[PDB]
């Protein structure tokens, strides 16, 4: 049971990073947003075109990872 | 008020004049393409930010680019 | 709330609200300063996660503390 | 005994967890009639329950305080004191099947990226190029090295970035 | 005749050839993917025929002939559910002792353990405690052999394919005009009389011949096998005589109207059958004889082609007066040229009859051995509620659905339908208001009864032994039907129910129906129950006024009835589609109608079901409804808490399926809040990312990985978090009741 | 005891995903590439993709396993 | 029937028969060799 | 030819029954937007306030709250009807601004004449990073 719930401890800090770095990583730009660093830190979106862009700032990358440190806090 | 800016990889194809909403765009002579023709906007006090102009634009990664700014009370699309 | 319902639905109601104060008998007296508009996108999402956080933390929190002390 | 385990031929708890089982089979099996439909399959389920337990404590499995069988996935414990059938056999028996699966896919994509549309091939897959495929696609792991020798395994820089 | 068959011979080739090409319908899907949302919009757009094509004539014939492919689909189930009640049963044994043998209808295959499932029903069977019903159901209508039941699913295949033809040839062969369809007039008239008149008719010939007689001899106490077949019964007068003596005046007193004669088997006894506790047989024969008479009248209503009927639009075009406007004008031409538009209102009364049937299939249980079969008790009004509450979204959908995309202002003006468009301010603002009172004034009084017995005040709690909240309305109507056979219905012999008052049937040591006393938590849940009814009217009706336009988005209508948003501007405007309202309104029909399958569930184990020995009733959570859901403590404790002893220990047993899916519906629900809370620009950055790592290994697909779009990700939260939730509280319920019920 | 710990565990998830907020924060708005001519804190940059690939490996690889072993249990 | 064979050849279709290859095989193999804990001999 | 037309109040409405999505005290205390179109015949049109309305032959005249309710009303007028619209913004102390076509040509049309403001004489790609605009009084984009 602890060799399982040590697993379950890396996948939860594995998965934070992963979102936290994907934050930190992106918040300059991606290929959906190429210039995601002329609109700041927080923002909402860049609106409904090319696909939706729901969450796509880095606060709202930050954001969904606080779920999960939670989830494995 | 939004800060609504256009750039030099428009091509005239005045696609983003017909998705505003608002009329806060139009368009202007220009020299740099074919249509002969470039965007501009004049009248960003009345824009609310609602990007259907850079959904309409043609041009990989976007010719129109609007900046959410400070809120008035057109920029926040209110009857009241 | 603040996380699956998102703004849009909610100043849709709010400008209906808005209708019925404005058109109140006697509450036409009473009028606000701020006009109301629903909480922006990044503010739905602080919210709705200052909740989920504090919901969390109080119930483990709860469940914790008695846990533990109510058998010891 | 490797970390404070036990044989489970050897454990007590393990015994016990058989003869618990055999008795919530047997106070089931009690109900019905001798040759009846359910008291046939209770009694095959008390034949495969026996076996299964009698080829857990075959092969040495550990058990613990528990009276269960534990797994030990370390090679060197494994292979020293004979349980590499436990983690460290089936770590190459699943990873030849991924990576069959792996380069399977991979040979399929890179056969139909050179066509008039590849897409259409990709919701209506080619059977006869799939099939084939399948079949040659066995000595995977010889191609895979025979590929990675090359450097036609990887891609250059010619990939797609975003403003490094 | 202006009502007439006009088909078309051969309109559509049959053809595997547009089954190889994917998206052949869509002008827009039919070149194929370049992007994975191709696939998506194939299985989204694949039934909505209204944007396929504008011609409402192949609209009509799509959705004729969809049908049939439903109603094949519903004869291969319900042949599937006497074919497995035939083959793989107990119903044999569950004949002979229908008190000590579980139901049971479904038997697993011994591979990997999972024969445990197949427990002990008994009657010398193992199989899984089946619980839709279908065995009452078999003893009601008479069926004594798994004989009849694999002829009747014989039967059940062959219109099976009867139907598959069907659709096949109204669609390939010879398909319907369009003004075929708009006889109305005469689809109401053939569907009041054939469909329905004819059809209790045809159930009370039944009735009255095969099942009276079959289950009379078993209420007396004959085994099936010595009961006389039912081919018996018809040709046989002199048995029908001995079970029933009117049958020996033949049908001489229907037709000299002495019909008094027939109140052998025809009866309006009322209550519940003592021996069995179900509804008199020939009560409901009875029924569907006056159901049958009634809709053969009511069918002969419509005026088709002879000048003798109505019409309906000239009885819209009349109903109008001084507060409505033009009145009812246009009400036709929008109900025979939309198709949404009829869909809307029938899926609203189709799923409020759902909910009427799950509380009138309590209260009078129609089936013999249904009432103490409790598993089934509950399953049947969960079911049925639930059935119910997802046709009502679909109403509000689909009403939506008619006011984005049929609406036309030209046709409407003045009439209800833009008088109600032109106060919809008004209508929203008030139903905020109500939803708001009784959102306080229900839910702050089990606030209220929490803080004071936390406070350690129970004396100032909202409760029956402190402020009490009596429901003397309901009540009231509780006095009004058990007295009504005094004086209001002289010829029951009974109650309509036994929930009104007096005393218990009691079937095989446990409790029938017995009396339902009414409280302060009774009224508490009611007006939990009225509250979250009307905040699901207010988000299902807010997205059905505001579909075309608001003061935030005047332009809605040009946006369609799906659309994620209308970007960040203007504050934000998300969420503002009616589509997006019917997905905030599945959630509320969640919330409302887990609040009324666990007041079910906790008021019937509380003071209804339990074991009886005539020595003073104990019911099965020891009645602790009125004296225990005044608080959420309590609703915690006394109902999920205790409740759920049954599922979480259910390992090791015939259960413990059960206990996988309340862990696994567990899961269900939580991974739908990864689609609910998160957002489309995260995941499709993180596809880029690993797009990156399939180019690097070659392996990049052509079909472009694309994230999920907003609406999708939202119709895949709301889907999972439905299924979550509906499947964690069946095996809740399903593991409570088959183990202490 | 559990106070304590519970307390500082979730005090130190906060803060760590905080930690990383901020280095998202310094992307955006202190990061210049120019003054970053090719030390370790463009190279991050450089290949973020090989980065945020291999913790969705690690994560999408326990999450399988964990879940897995944790539902055959 | 060239064009049932191609709808046979979709990806759902192609699913739905090796799906259930791959279910059913490994469903005869744990009914011909029970309970599969350990790689024995 | 075209120079910047006037309005009277004088000019009717078209024929609607009232709705709740009319004005509010915003029209009374900030400003109130009203619409002209001279109409060829009678028919029925779509209110973006709710409800259908039937203008009439001639010049109409409809009030709205935003720009927005405004311009959907010209977008189908000028989609469905062919008409040819222009509203205006009227302030509460009787000052009128003319809004829509500034100079008579519909903003999608070239004018030759009209003054190209907000363009950026460069690619997007090439902004300047924030660091470079940071401390400039206000935050403050890149884009500038
Ligand atoms: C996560 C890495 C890890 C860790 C912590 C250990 C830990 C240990 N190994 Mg080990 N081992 C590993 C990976 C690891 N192994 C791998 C990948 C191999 C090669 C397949 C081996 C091969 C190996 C051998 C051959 C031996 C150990 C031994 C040992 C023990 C000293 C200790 C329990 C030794 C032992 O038995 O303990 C004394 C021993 O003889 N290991
Ligand atoms: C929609 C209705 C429906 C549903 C849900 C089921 C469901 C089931 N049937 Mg059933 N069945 C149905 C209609 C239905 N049936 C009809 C209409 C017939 C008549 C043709 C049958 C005839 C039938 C037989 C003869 C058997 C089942 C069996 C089964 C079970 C396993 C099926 C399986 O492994 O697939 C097999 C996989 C593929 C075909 C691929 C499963 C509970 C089996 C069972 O219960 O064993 C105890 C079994 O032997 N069914
Ligand atoms: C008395 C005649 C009669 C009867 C019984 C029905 C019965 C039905 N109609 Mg219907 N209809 C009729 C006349 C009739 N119609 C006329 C005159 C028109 C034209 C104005 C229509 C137009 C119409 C449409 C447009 C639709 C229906 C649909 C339906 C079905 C509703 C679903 C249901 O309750 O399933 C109950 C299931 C049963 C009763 C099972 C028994 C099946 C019987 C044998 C078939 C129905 C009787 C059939 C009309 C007799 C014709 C036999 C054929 C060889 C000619 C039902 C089968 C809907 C549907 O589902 O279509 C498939 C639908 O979309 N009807
Ligand atoms: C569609 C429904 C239906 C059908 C097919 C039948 C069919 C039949 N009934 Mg029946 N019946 C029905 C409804 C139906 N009934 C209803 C609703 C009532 C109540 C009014 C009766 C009351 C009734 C009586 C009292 C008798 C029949 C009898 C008969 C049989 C001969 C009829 C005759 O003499 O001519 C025949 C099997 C006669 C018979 O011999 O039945 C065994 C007979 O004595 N029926
Ligand atoms: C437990 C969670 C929860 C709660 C309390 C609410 C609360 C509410 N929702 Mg909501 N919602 C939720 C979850 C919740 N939601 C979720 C998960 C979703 C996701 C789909 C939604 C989606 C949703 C929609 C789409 C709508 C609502 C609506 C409403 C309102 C209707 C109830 C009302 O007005 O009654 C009064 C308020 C309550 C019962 C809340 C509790 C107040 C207690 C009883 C007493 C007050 C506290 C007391 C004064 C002490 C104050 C202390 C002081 C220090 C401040 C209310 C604001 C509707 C609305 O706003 O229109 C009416 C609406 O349209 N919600
Ligand atoms: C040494 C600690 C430290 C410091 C100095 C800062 C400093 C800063 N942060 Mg940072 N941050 C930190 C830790 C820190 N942070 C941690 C630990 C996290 C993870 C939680 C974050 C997450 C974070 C984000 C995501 C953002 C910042 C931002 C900022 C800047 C603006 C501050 C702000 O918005 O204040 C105002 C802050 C508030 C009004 C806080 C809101 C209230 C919160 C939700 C608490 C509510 C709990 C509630 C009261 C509980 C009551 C229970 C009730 C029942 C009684 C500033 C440079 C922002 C920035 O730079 O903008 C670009 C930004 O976007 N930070
Ligand atoms: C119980 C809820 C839940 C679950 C299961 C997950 C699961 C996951 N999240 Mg998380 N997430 C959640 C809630 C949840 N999240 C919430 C509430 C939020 C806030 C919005 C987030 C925010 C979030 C972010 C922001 C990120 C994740 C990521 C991940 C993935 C991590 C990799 C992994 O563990 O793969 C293991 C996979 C699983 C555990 C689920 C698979 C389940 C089985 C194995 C699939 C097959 C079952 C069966 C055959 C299917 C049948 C279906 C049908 C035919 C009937 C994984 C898919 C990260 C990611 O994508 O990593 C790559 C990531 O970046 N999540
Ligand atoms: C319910 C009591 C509402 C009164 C009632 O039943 O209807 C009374 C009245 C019916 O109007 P008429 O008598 O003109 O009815 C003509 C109808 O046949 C429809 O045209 O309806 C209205 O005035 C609107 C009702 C909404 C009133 C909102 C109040 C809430
Ligand atoms: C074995 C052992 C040992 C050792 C230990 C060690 C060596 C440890 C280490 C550890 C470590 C080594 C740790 C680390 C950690 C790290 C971390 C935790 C990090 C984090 C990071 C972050 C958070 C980031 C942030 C950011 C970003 C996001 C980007 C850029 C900007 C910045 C930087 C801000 C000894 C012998 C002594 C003892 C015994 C045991
Ligand atoms: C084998 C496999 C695996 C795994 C998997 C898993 C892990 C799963 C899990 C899952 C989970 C973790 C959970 C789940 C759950 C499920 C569910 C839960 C389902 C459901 C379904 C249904 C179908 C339902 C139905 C119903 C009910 C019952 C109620 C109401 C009514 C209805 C009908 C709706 C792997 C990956 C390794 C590999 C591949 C394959
Ligand atoms: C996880 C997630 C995704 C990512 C989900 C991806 C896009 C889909 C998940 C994988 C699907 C199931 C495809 C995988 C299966 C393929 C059909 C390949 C099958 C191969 C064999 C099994 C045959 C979103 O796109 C999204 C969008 C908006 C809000 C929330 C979310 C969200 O939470
Ligand atoms: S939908 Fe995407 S874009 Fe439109 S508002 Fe919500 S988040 Fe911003
Ligand atoms: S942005 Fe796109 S649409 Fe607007 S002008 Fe330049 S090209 Fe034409």
């Amino acid at each position: 049971g602890d060799f399982l719930v040590h697993h379950a401890i890396a996948l939860g800090l594995h998965t934070t990073t992963l979102i936290l770095v994907k934050g930190a990583l992106d918040a300059r730009g991606s290929k959906l947003m190429p210039d995601k660093k002329d609109f700041g830190y927080s923002f909402p979106c860049d609106g409904p075109g090319r696909g939706g862009t729901c969450d796509i700032s880095a606060y709202d990358a930050f954001y969904l990872a606080v779920f999960w440190m939670l989830n494995t806090i | 008020a939004h800060i609504v800016k256009i750039y030099d990889t428009c091509i005239g194809c005045t696609q983003c004049v017909r998705a505003c909403p608002l009329d806060v765009l139009e368009m202007v002579p220009w020299d740099g393409c074919k249509a002969s023709q470039m965007a501009s906007a004049p009248r960003t006090e009345d824009c609310v930010g609602c990007k259907r102009c850079e959904t309409a634009c043609p041009t990989d990664f976007l010719s129109v680019r609007v900046y959410l700014g400070s809120e008035s009370t057109r920029s926040m699309g209110l009857s009241y | 709330m603040f996380l699956i319902s998102w703004r849009g639905y909610w100043q849709e109601l709010i400008e209906t609200l808005v209708w019925a104060h404005e058109k109140t008998p006697l509450a036409n007296l009473v009028y606000w300063k701020d006009k109301p508009v629903a909480l922006s996108i990044v503010q739905a999402r602080l919210v709705g996660l200052a909740h989920f956080s504090v919901g969390y933390i109080f119930t483990y929190a709860a469940f914790l503390i008695a846990s533990t002390s109510g058998r010891f | 005994d490797i970390a404070g385990l036990t044989p489970c031929s050897e454990s007590k708890a393990y015994a016990k967890l058989e003869k618990k089982e055999l008795k919530t089979l047997e106070k089931r099996l009690k109900q019905y009639e001798a040759d009846s439909a359910p008291a046939v399959a209770l009694k095959a389920t008390m034949e495969r329950t026996k076996a299964r337990f009698a080829n857990y404590a075959k092969a040495g499995l550990l058990c613990g305080n528990d009276g269960l069988p534990h797994l030990i996935a370390d090679p060197g414990l494994a292979l020293k004191y004979g349980h590499a059938g436990e983690v460290f056999i089936p770590t190459f028996g699943f990873l030849y099947v991924a990576g069959y699966i792996g380069y399977v896919g991979r040979q399929y994509l890179i056969a139909v990226k050179g066509e008039a549309k590849p897409t259409d091939k990709e919701i209506i897959i080619d059977v006869p190029l799939a099939t084939k495929l399948a079949w040659q696609g066995a000595g995977w792991p010889l191609a895979a090295v025979q590929e990675l020798q090359r450097g036609t395994l990887l891609e250059k820089e010619e990939n797609i970035t975003v403003s490094p | 005749k202006k009502v007439k068959i006009a088909v078309d011979r051969n309109p559509v080739e049959t053809s595997f050839e547009k089954w190889a090409k994917p998206g052949h319908f869509s002008r827009t899907l039919s070149k194929g993917p370049n992007t994975t949302t191709w696939i998506w919009n194939l299985h989204a757009d694949a039934h909505d025929f209204d944007s396929h094509t504008s011609d409402l004539e192949e609209i009509s014939r799509k959705v004729f002939s969809a049908h049939f492919g439903q109603l094949g689909i519903i004869f291969i189930w319900l042949s599937g559910m006497y074919f497995h009640g035939a083959r793989f049963s107990n119903y044999e044994a569950w004949l002979s002792d229908p008190t000590h043998i579980k139901p049971s209808a479904q038997v697993v295959w011994p591979i990997v353990g999972q024969e445990i499932l197949n427990g002990d029903v008994g009657g010398g069977f193992q199989g899984i405690q089946i619980t839709s019903g279908f065995f009452q159901l078999w003893r009601a209508s008479g069926i004594t052999s798994e004989l009849q039941l694999y002829t009747t699913a014989i039967g059940g295949l062959v219109m099976a394919a009867a139907m598959f033809f069907a659709g096949w040839f109204h669609y390939h062969k010879a398909a319907p005009k369009l003004e075929w369809f708009q006889n109305v007039e005469s689809m109401l008239n053939h569907h009041l009389g054939g469909l329905l008149g004819l059809g209790s008719l045809a159930w009370a010939g039944h009735q009255i011949h095969v099942s009276l007689p079959v289950n009379k001899l078993l209420d007396a106490g004959v085994d099936p096998k010595e009961i006389p077949l039912p081919h018996d019964l018809l040709l046989n007068r002199a048995i029908m005589a001995d079970l029933y003596p009117s049958f020996a005046k033949g049908i001489a007193p229907f037709f000299t109207l002495n019909w008094s004669e027939y109140s052998d088997f025809l009866t309006f006894k009322g209550g519940l059958n003592p021996v069995t506790g179900g509804l008199w047989l020939s009560d409901t024969a009875h029924h569907h004889v006056a159901i049958a008479v009634l809709f053969l009248v009511a069918g002969h209503m419509y005026r088709t082609n002879w000048g003798i009927g109505h019409s309906m639009k000239e009885i819209l075009e009349a109903h109008r007066g001084p507060f409505t406007g033009e009145g009812h004008v246009g009400l036709y031409e929008i109900l025979t040229t939309s198709w949404h538009a009829q869909l809307a209102i029938n899926l609203a009364l189709f799923g409020s009859l759902s909910i009427i049937v799950a509380h009138h299939m309590y209260a009078m249980p129609p089936y013999p051995y249904l009432a103490t079969d409790y598993g089934t008790q509950l399953s049947l009004f969960t079911h049925h509620t639930w059935i119910g509450g997802f046709c009502i979204v679909g109403a509000g959908a689909h009403a939506a659905i008619f006011m984005v995309r049929d609406y036309d202002p030209t046709n409407n003006y003045n009439n209800l339908l833009d008088r109600v468009i032109r106060h919809r301010d008004a209508i929203i603002s008030h139903l905020n208001w109500v939803c708001i009172f009784l959102g306080f004034h229900s839910f702050g009084l089990y606030i209220h009864n929490d803080t004071m017995s936390a406070l350690g005040r129970p004396q100032d709690m909202f409760s029956d032994t402190a402020i009490q909240l009596q429901p003397v309305f309901a009540q009231w109507i509780q006095n009004t039907h058990f007295l009504a056979p005094q004086l209001t219905a002289p010829n029951a012999l009974a109650a309509t129910s036994l929930t009104w008052g007096g005393d218990l049937v009691a079937v095989g040591g446990k409790v029938a129906m017995m009396p339902i006393s009414l409280g302060t938590s009774d009224f508490m849940v009611h007006h939990i129950h009225a509250f979250t009814i009307h905040v699901t009217v207010l988000i299902l009706l807010k997205g059905v006024l505001f579909a075309r336009s608001s003061r935030l988005i005047p332009d809605k209508a040009n946006l369609g009835f799906r659309f994620p948003c209308d970007g960040p501007g203007r504050g934000g405007t998300c969420q503002v589609s009616a589509w997006d309202h019917v997905f905030l309104g599945l959630f509320w029909m969640y919330n409302s109608l887990s609040i009324v399958i666990f007041h079910f569930s906790w008021k019937m184990q509380s003071d209804v079901w339990g074991t009886v020995t005539a020595s003073g009733v104990s019911h099965i959570t020891g009645g602790n409804f009125a004296q225990s859901a005044n608080t959420i403590n309590g609703w915690l404790r006394d109902f999920l808490w205790a409740q759920s002893s049954q599922v979480i220990q259910s390992y090791g047993s015939a259960l413990s399926a059960y206990g996988l899916i309340f862990l696994g519906a567990h899961f269900v629900w939580a991974f739908s809040l990864m689609f609910l809370f998160s957002g489309r620009g995260y995941w499709q950055e993180l596809i880029e990312s690993i797009v990156w790592a399939h180019n690097k290994l070659k392996v990049a697909p052509a079909i472009q990985p694309r994230a999920l779009s907003i609406t999708q990700g939202r119709a895949v939260g709301v889907a999972h978090y439905l299924l979550g939730g509906i499947a964690t509280t069946w095996s809740f319920f399903l593991a409570r009741i088959i183990s202490v019920g | 005891q559990a106070a304590l710990y519970t307390h500082h565990q979730y005090i130190a998830g906060f803060i760590m995903c905080g930690a990383f907020a901020h280095g998202a924060i310094f992307f955006i708005r202190d990061y210049d590439p120019e003054q970053n001519k090719g030390n370790v804190l463009a190279r991050m940059l450089d290949h973020k993709e090989a980065l945020i690939s291999h913790l969705s490996w690690v994560s999408l690889f326990l999450g399988f396993h964990t879940l897995g072993l944790y539902v055959h249990n | 029937m060239k064009d049932f064979t191609t709808y046979l050849s979709t990806a759902p279709v192609i699913a739905t028969i090796w799906f259930t290859f791959t279910a059913g095989l490994l469903i005869e193999i744990n009914r011909y060799f029970p309970d599969p804990l350990v790689f024995s001999f | 030819a075209w120079t910047v037309p006037t309005l009277n109040p004088d000019t009717p409405s078209p024929i609607f029954g009232g709705s709740t999505g009319g004005l509010l005290r915003k029209a009374q205390t900030e400003e109130f937007y009203v619409i002209t179109w001279e109409a060829k015949k009678e028919q029925i049109f779509e209110m973006p306030t709710g409800g259908a309305a039937i203008m009439r032959q001639g010049p109409n005249l409809l009030k709205f709250g935003k720009k927005e309710q405004c311009l959907a009303l010209t977008t189908q007028l000028r989609n469905k009807f062919k008409l040819t619209p222009c509203f205006y913004r009227v302030f509460p102390d009787g000052k009128v601004q003319y809004l829509h076509p500034a100079d008579g040509v519909y903003p999608e049309k070239v004018n030759a004449g009209r003054v190209g403001a907000n363009q950026n004489m460069r690619r997007i790609g090439q902004n300047v990073n924030p660091i470079k605009v940071k401390f400039s009084g206000r935050m403050m984009s890149p884009a500038e």
